């Protein structure tokens, strides 16, 4: 209905657009602990115990 | 004629264990490194 400019609303959908960027980020960085394996084979022993 | 201690011998099952070398490593080690700065 007009009530609001375009262009703010484009500024408005932009900063929205950012911040759901940021919020990957912040996901990819929480799916890099809890680290997955990449590939999928036979796997030997934990040069690195738990705790260090 | 001699008379001498005589055997004698039949099949049997077995085991067979095979000797390796090797080290003991501790189970769960966390060398405490600090992951924070100062003295």
């Amino acid at each position: 209905d007009q009530a609001v400019s375009k262009q703010q609303y484009a500024d408005a959908n932009a900063a929205y657009l950012q911040s759901k960027a940021a919020v990957e980020q912040a996901r990819i960085n929480l799916r890099y602990t809890k680290v997955l394996s990449p590939i999928s084979g036979r796997i030997g022993r934990s040069a690195v115990t738990e705790g260090a | 004629t001699p008379e001498v201690g005589i055997v004698t011998l039949e099949a049997q099952t077995v085991t067979l264990n095979t000797e390796l070398p090797g080290r003991t490593n501790a189970f769960r080690i966390a060398e405490v490194r600090p992951q924070v700065n100062g003295i």
